[PDB]
Parts: C-alpha cells; sequence; structure tokens
C-alpha cells in the first residue's frame, strides 16, 4: 500500500501563513490514513477546509480537526461519529508526527494533532498516522499564537487542503 | 480592596468541575463535553454581607497526569472535590484527591468541600449516605449540586468560602 501526501494552507486571522505537508502512513494505519485523506480532500462533501487548530501548546502540540462545531468538541469520521484505534504500531517519536485526537478508547472522528516535540506517554493510546512531510517551520511559527492552556490568540485555519500524492 | 479567595475545582474526567464553574460564572449549562487542560476565571460576589473576589482554577480531570496537581495544589486556598452521583469510580477517586491535597500542603487543616454533582439525573450509582460520612470522616461539608439546574451551585462554591474564611 502506497503512502499518500495531503496539504494544509494555514492561515493567521484570514492571511497566509504557508503549507504544511502530511505523509499519511496508509501502510500500517490504512483506515485511519484514508479517513484523513478524504477529509483533506473534502470528497465525502466534508472536511477540513474552513476549520481551525483550536488548541495550541507550546513545546507540545498543535490540535485542529473539528470542522462540524469548530469548537474543540465536535468532528466526525468518513466512518461516521468514531471508530475504532485502528492499532498504535507507530509511536509518538519527536516533532512532526501525526495522531488521532480522541475522548478515550475507540472514540476517533476528525480530530487531529501534531506533535512539536516527542509526546511518548500519548504511545498505546492515540494512533499514530502520519507524519509532516514539507512545512515543519511553518507547524513551528503555529506555535506563536499559542498558549499554555493551548487557547489560540489569533485564528488559525486551514483555508485550504487536499492530496498532493 | 475586596479579599481575594483562590478556589481550585477538582475531579475525576466528567464529574461536571467545568459545567459547574460555568454556571457559577456565566450562568449557562455547558451540555457538550469538552475536557479540560486548564482554565482560571474571576468573579465579584457578596457572602453573608462580605464582597469578595473569587479567582477559580478548573483543573483537568485526566488521570494520566496526577503528577502535574501538585503545583495548583500547593498554590490553591481551599478546594471543591468533586464526583457524580452516576459514577462510583469518581467518588472512589475523591480520596485519592484529598490525600494528594493532604500531602502537597501538608495539613489535615485545608478548606474542602465535597460536591456530589449531576442530582438532577434519575438513577445515582452513589449512596448520599455514603458521601455524608466520607465528607463527616474529613471533618468538610458535603454538598449536591446540579450544574445543569444550577442547583447546589452557589452553595457549593459559597460553603467553601465560609471554610476558608474561618480558617483565616
Ligand atoms: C496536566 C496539564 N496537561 C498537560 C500537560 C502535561 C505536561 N507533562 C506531561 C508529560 N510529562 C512527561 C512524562 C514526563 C511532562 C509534563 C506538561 N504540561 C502540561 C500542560 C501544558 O500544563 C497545563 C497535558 C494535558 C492534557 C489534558 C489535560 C491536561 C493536561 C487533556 C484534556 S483532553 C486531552 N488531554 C486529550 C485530548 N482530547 C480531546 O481534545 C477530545 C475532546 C472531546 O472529544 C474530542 C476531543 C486529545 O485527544 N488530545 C490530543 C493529544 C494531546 C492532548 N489533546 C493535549 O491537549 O495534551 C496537552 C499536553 C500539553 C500534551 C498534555
Ligand atoms: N445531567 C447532568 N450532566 C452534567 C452535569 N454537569 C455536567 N454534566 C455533563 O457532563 C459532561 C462533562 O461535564 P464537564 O463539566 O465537562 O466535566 P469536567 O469534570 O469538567 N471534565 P474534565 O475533567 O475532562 O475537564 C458534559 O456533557 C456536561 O454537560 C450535571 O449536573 N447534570
Ligand atoms: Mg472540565
Amino acid at each position: 500500500m502506497v503512502n499518500p501526501t495531503v496539504f494544509f494552507d494555514i492561515a493567521v486571522d484570514g492571511e497566509p501563513l504557508g503549507r504544511v505537508s502530511f505523509e499519511l502512513f496508509a501502510d500500517k494505519v490504512p483506515k485511519t490514513a484514508e479517513n484523513f485523506r478524504a477529509l483533506s480532500t473534502g470528497e465525502k462533501g466534508f472536511g477540513y477546509k474552513g476549520s481551525c487548530f483550536h488548541r495550541i501548546i507550546p513545546g507540545f502540540m498543535c490540535q485542529g480537526g473539528d470542522f462540524t462545531r469548530h469548537n474543540g468538541t465536535g468532528g466526525k469520521s468518513i466512518y461516521g461519529e468514531k471508530f475504532e484505534d485502528e492499532n498504535f504500531i507507530l509511536k509518538h517519536t519527536g516533532p512532526g508526527i501525526l495522531s488521532m485526537a480522541n475522548a478515550g478508547p475507540n472514540t476517533n472522528g476528525s480530530q487531529f494533532f501534531i506533535c512539536t516535540a516527542k509526546t511518548e506517554w500519548l504511545d498505546g493510546k492515540h494512533v499514530v498516522f502520519g507524519k509532516v512531510k514539507e512545512g515543519m517551520n511553518i507547524v513551528e511559527a503555529m506555535e506563536r499564537f499559542g498558549s499554555r492552556n493551548g487557547k489560540t490568540s489569533k485564528k488559525i485555519t486551514i483555508a485550504d487542503c487536499g492530496q498532493l500524492e | 480592596s475586596m479579599t481575594e479567595y483562590k478556589l481550585v475545582v477538582v475531579g475525576a474526567g466528567g464529574v461536571g468541575k467545568s459545567a459547574l464553574t460555568i454556571q457559577l460564572i456565566q450562568n449557562h449549562f455547558v451540555d457538550e463535553y469538552d475536557p479540560t487542560i486548564e482554565d482560571s476565571y474571576r468573579k465579584q460576589v457578596v457572602i453573608d454581607g462580605e464582597t469578595c473576589l473569587l479567582d477559580i482554577l478548573d483543573t483537568a480531570g485526566q488521570e494520566e497526569y496526577s503528577a502535574m496537581r501538585d503545583q495548583y495544589m500547593r498554590t490553591g486556598e481551599g478546594f471543591l472535590c468533586v464526583f457524580a452521583i452516576n459514577n462510583s469510580k469518581s467518588f472512589a477517586d475523591i480520596n485519592l484527591y484529598r490525600e494528594q491535597i493532604k500531602r502537597v500542603k501538608d495539613s489535615d487543616d485545608v478548606p474542602m468541600v465535597l460536591v456530589g454533582n449531576k442530582c438532577d439525573l434519575p438513577t445515582r450509582t452513589v449512596d448520599t449516605k455514603q458521601a455524608h460520612e466520607l465528607a463527616k470522616s474529613y471533618g468538610i461539608p458535603f454538598i449536591e449540586t446540579s450544574a445543569k439546574t444550577r442547583q447546589g451551585v452557589e452553595d457549593a462554591f459559597y460553603t467553601l468560602v465560609r471554610e476558608i474564611r474561618q480558617y483565616r
């Protein structure tokens, strides 16, 4: 199974910041990879375009993907409201890791997070399914607008998104 | 200037710490589940005819970070220890919070109120009698609340202020 590549064009208060691209590990977590791929293209008629990074905690991660409620509580998968933890083969090994947010076991939806450091205490709890390919400096720049509790000081949006490969 | 009180709301995930705090501060019920990282609120109130400024720390109920609680337990002046009446695990967790506060503050004598939340729900798994005894064992009040209906909310927080006032 070939790993696809998706991109986000990130905006700050409606101004372009830059592009982040992700390799999705379809070769290890195809179900989880395919959810994120399809939400990135919008091909199911919903997805990440126009949604925000609601939680940015410098030295840890950037969290987004609530495109249903836009308040950090919502989101949904292409398989329904929630899907099972596919596996925990991949670990939170350092900056750029892309992983599923959840509300405990088997509650994967659309919310995800991008690690800006190793978060090894999330190993076996959150499904890792990809990694930043290009634009790790844009993820670093997003930390400009975060805080200790994650509230953002500017609105950080996925102004556009899609598949590259 | 009016006296300030540093209140800290603690307890297991989902017991309604945030729903209680937001009922008090903003007078609405949060029906959605937005698990907390950490939030602070300020509100001036009059209790027993004395104006005071409540600084309220709404903490995370994530068991993974039980070690991260020490720093806010050192700075807090009074604690709302919250369980949900339909979550016997959250009631078991009260002991652990109480023992952690006592250990971190190195004192038997910390202002604290036991809060039994979600009393609007039709079914309870925790015996009001058990919560009464546990509070008696600790020497602290026990207040039943519903963040949904606002039942007991002001009573829970104001009772904690009175506990701090008596300690001072
Ligand atoms: C104790 C303080 N504190 C910390 C933390 C911890 C640490 N450490 C821990 C590890 N130690 C090392 C071993 C030595 C060092 C010190 C330091 N400083 C902090 C912060 C900055 O101090 C305020 C955290 C943290 C996390 C939570 C609550 C409190 C937390 C929390 C609440 S909800 C959740 N976590 C999971 C959440 N779920 C949802 O959002 C559900 C919403 C509803 O349904 C869909 C949607 C989710 O999936 N993610 C995606 C994954 C990252 C995760 N959020 C998140 O935000 O983690 C934040 C953070 C900073 C990584 C961890
Ligand atoms: N019926 C009912 N539901 C309540 C009550 N208080 C809170 N809830 C519900 O319980 C869920 C969790 O409430 P919340 O305040 O977020 O709990 P918490 O203790 O702050 N959670 P956390 O530790 O993750 O931050 C929400 O869906 C909320 O609406 C209550 O008194 N009655
Ligand atoms: Mg909360």
